[PDB]
């Protein structure tokens, strides 16, 4: 029996199954649920696997009754549900026509309607290619200085629906600007990029340039691989 | 020596 | 329909079973109907 | 002739060996062998360049991450058991994890089964073999 | 200009059609090679292995083109310029029959095991190999169709026309997904990977065509104005493989540049790639069959593991 | 291992057992009509080409 | 500086990792970086002796067993890897070869399931 088995890295998933009979259990929207498209893959490498194939769902809490107001205001709270990350919109030409936007911080974590449909799209596909969900990540982007966060979306026809489909995203956190001083005495005793680089080289001149890191890029699970990152 | 660490 | 100029669909006995389907396609059947309707300028 | 191939095949197949064995070959007490020259300077700036040696000298006073320094480790292997680079006084104990880092490139865990001493005293005993190698480079250094 | 290219000592007997050779072609586990020659239209396959050719089969009419449906040597197809499909079985001949029109070429979809002929006739032909009736017809409304493929990747066919006009068909639901508009005739087409698509053209000029953008991505003109037979894909040195009759070049699928050229002795009527390897089989206009090995593009195949110590 | 050797301007034969590896070392992975130098078959064999 | 550091650390805790792997380490950007002088002649007698040259040339001609030059190896791997020496026109395969024995000190078998080339054929690619 292999608990937990989302967590676990599809190439050890292969070796652990052997000739003998195999148990499976995964969490989907969940608080550690991994999102929708490793999932799919699992499950699509275990059907691609007189080998019979048994596939149950358990839909009921022990606890509360099906629901119940506090379960449902929590997740949408911190979004921890993962859905169809976003609608099939027409597909657009790869690297001709589409062009980068800049989601404000304030306005998307304001909790009017249609700013809160936008976010619990943006967080499913965040959470999409990651192996466990934190709901401490979220917590980095709403408030967290520097972190600055990019979509890319489809051409805009001159009509347009409420809610553009997004594309892809991507969250920049800006570095540098550190005092030399302060690097010569944290090598004798502000993040990955700054520090690492500082340590190794052992470069003090390093620090006092400016530059940002790319904390995460993800594309929608369907559109995997053609070219929008 | 190193006869010593041999033995 | 002379020298077999017109297509005629009668069984043709030695070509019946001669394949059997075999199928390796890893795109998912929703993302193959969203793809053609994205196709070119569509 | 036979030594020298002897100290580059301990990473082929002979690291299987033991440390104190590889020290048995490679000194023979019959058949002593005079020193070879000190490091020169156009010989030493080839092998390290300033930042290579200003990360062995600074590293020297930290004694922190041990992950900075094991590139250089095999090069520096390499000298003291070719008679070059003077004597650097190591001890038969502190010669054995020198050869195996060096040229069996075995991790420090694995020699310390090996070595049988503690860690803790392993580190400490490298700590003071590399301390004797930096100022001798210094010394180099400071004749030019 | 730095290639320094060897020709080939016998690395398989009896090499050689008796005057010519059409087409050639290697079965995809590559234990077996397939050639066919006139005169007396043979069918002659040579084992990799045993560097000797297994069988020969003379056939009624010389084949425009053969396709190997089966892994193994097993089941093949060819078709006639007497506009007659020949299946051959492992025996031997199997079962014969034919079309109302000329057929240029034929491509068959591996899924519904639907088998595709484009031919003289705007119609394009279906047959389906599970069923032995003939499927219905599909018209794509122009007047001759020269060439077709189907893209293993996702399934699409397209036909190319003799106005210039590529047109994509829907395998499932038999619906034209939509046209290509690009007087010089379609020569070879070709399909590679998901979105990356190449027009021959009998003016010489081999372009290149991406499915979302119209424009060409890159274009490559030969200065000779002869048709370019047969393009071939490399993946692992991205190079794009173009042959014409008189001189087959190698060249980069980004920004263009020029791999290598081989001219040899005389026309090459195809060339094929062996997979993975260097080593490159071109059939020519000539009773000897070219065999050239590239030891920059790929190792030796495995059967010829020794020419790697010959050099 | 056995070594039927022919000398054709003068036009004899002879058969020689030669039962060490190490000089049949020099003949391995080497193609038909190919000329090779033979010196590893003894001293005797000092300069002669097969 | 990275790009020592990764050779050297090779046979440390990166020699799990497969010879086409650490290729794409060292090689980037489809461009070589300022090209450094040819390995010159004093650098030469440094590092290897006219016995070593005379051993390695001997081969050569000989070719019966690569375990003589087993020795010169790591210390060629490093001129190779090290951008100097020039270029030697290496093929992809050749080139892993290098690092599988130079670098990462596998054994010829050991390559063989990396490399997927069958032994004979890794044995006369390390010829040439």
């Amino acid at each position: 029996v292999i608990d937990e088995a989302a967590a676990i890295p599809l190439p050890l998933v292969k070796s652990l199954l052997g000739p003998y009979l195999v148990f499976m259990a995964s969490t989907i929207n969940g608080y550690e649920g991994t999102g929708r498209s490793l999932s799919l893959k699992l499950i699509q490498q275990l059907r691609q696997q007189a080998r019979t194939l048994y596939e149950v769902s358990l839909q009921e809490s022990i606890r509360y009754a099906p629901g119940d107001a506090v379960e449902k205001w929590l997740n949408d709270l911190l979004c921890l549900d993962c859905l169809n990350i976003t609608r099939i919109v027409s597909g657009c030409p790869l690297p001709e026509a589409c062009e980068l936007y800049y989601v404000n911080r304030d306005t998307l974590f304001c909790y009017h309607k249609a700013s809160e449909v936008f976010l619990q799209r943006l967080m499913a596909l965040y959470v999409a290619s990651h192996y466990k969900n934190s709901p401490n990540d979220l917590q980095m982007l709403s408030d967290a200085p520097a972190h600055h966060l990019f979509c890319l979306l489809p051409p805009v026809p001159p009509t347009q629906n409420a809610l553009p489909e997004v594309l892809a995203v991507i969250q920049v956190c800006l570095e540098g600007e550190i005092s030399r001083q302060s690097i010569l005495n944290s090598l004798s005793r502000g993040d990955l990029i700054p520090w690492t680089v500082s340590e190794q080289f052992q470069d003090p001149d390093f620090g006092g340039l400016s530059g940002g890191r790319v904390v995460r890029i993800a594309v929608h699970p369907d559109y995997q691989g053609m070219g929008y990152g | 020596s190193g006869q010593k660490l041999g033995p | 329909a002379s020298k077999g100029r017109k297509l005629r669909f009668h069984v043709l006995s030695k070509l019946l079973s001669f394949m059997a389907p075999i199928d390796h396609t890893t795109m998912n059947d929703d993302a193959r109907t969203e793809l053609y309707r994205s196709l070119f300028g569509q | 002739d036979f030594r020298r191939r002897f100290l580059a095949l301990l990473s082929y197949q002979f690291s299987t060996f033991s440390p104190s064995l590889a020290l048995n070959i490679i000194q023979n007490r019959n058949m002593g062998k005079p020193a070879q020259p000190a490091l020169s300077r156009e010989e030493l700036e080839a092998l390290f360049l300033p930042y290579d040696l200003k990360r062995l000298e600074m590293y020297s006073r930290n004694m922190v991450d041990y992950h900075l320094i094991m590139d250089m480790i095999p090069a520096i292997s390499r000298i003291y058991f070719l008679n070059q680079l003077g004597d650097l006084a190591l001890s038969a104990a502190q010669s054995a994890l020198l050869l195996g880092i060096g040229l069996q490139h075995k991790s420090v865990d694995q020699l310390e089964k090996e070595i049988e001493l503690p860690s803790g005293q392993l580190m400490g005993l490298f700590n003071r073999i590399i301390r004797k190698v930096v100022k001798l480079f210094n010394e180099v250094q400071e004749k030019a | 200009n730095e290639v320094k290219i060897y020709s080939l000592i016998e690395l398989i007997q009896d090499f050689e059609m008796p005057t010519v050779c059409t087409t050639i072609k290697v079965s995809k586990d590559g234990q077996y090679i397939l050639a066919t020659g006139t005169y007396k239209p043979r069918v002659r396959c040579y084992d990799t292995y045993q560097l000797s050719l297994k069988f020969e089969r003379c056939l009624d009419s010389e084949v425009v083109t053969f396709e190997i449906l089966s892994d193994d040597y097993s089941k093949i197809v060819f078709l006639h310029n007497d506009r007659y499909i020949e299946f051959h079985s492992q025996s031997g001949f199997y079962y014969k029959t034919r079309i109302p029109k000329f057929g240029r070429d034929f491509s068959y979809h591996y899924p519904s095991c639907d088998l595709y002929f484009v031919g003289a006739s705007s119609e394009v032909y279906r047959l389906n190999l599970e069923q032995g009736r003939y499927l219905n017809p599909l018209q794509t409304d122009a007047a001759e169709n020269n060439v077709c493929d189907i893209n293993s990747v996702h399934g699409l066919f397209a036909t190319g026309t003799i106005e210039g006009r590529v047109e994509c068909w829907d395998p499932r639901t038999r619906n034209r997904v939509g046209l290509l508009d690009c007087l010089p005739t379609i020569s070879a087409l070709k399909f590679n990977g998901a979105l990356t698509m190449a027009v021959g053209t009998t003016t010489g000029q081999v372009l290149l065509y991406d499915l979302r953008s119209d424009k060409p991505l890159l274009v490559k003109d030969h200065q000779y104005g002869l048709p370019i037979k047969s393009v071939h894909f490399q993946d692992s040195l991205d190079l794009i493989l173009s042959a014409d009759s008189r001189i087959v070049k190698m060249w980069n699928k980004n920004s263009g540049k020029i791999f290598t050229s081989l001219e040899p002795e005389h026309d090459l009527n195809d060339v094929c790639l062996y997979p993975n390897s260097g080593m490159l089989l071109t059939a020519n206009e000539t009773p000897k069959m070219g065999i050239y090995y590239i030891p920059v593009l790929g190792p030796a195949p495995r059967w010829c593991s020794f020419l790697d110590n010959l050099t | 291992m056995k070594l039927n050797i022919s000398f054709p301007a003068t036009g004899c034969q002879k058969l020689i057992e030669v039962d060490d590896e190490r000089k049949l070392r020099t003949f391995y992975e080497k193609r038909m009509a190919t000329e090779v130098a033979a010196d590893a078959l003894g001293e005797e064999w000092k300069g002669y080409v097969v």
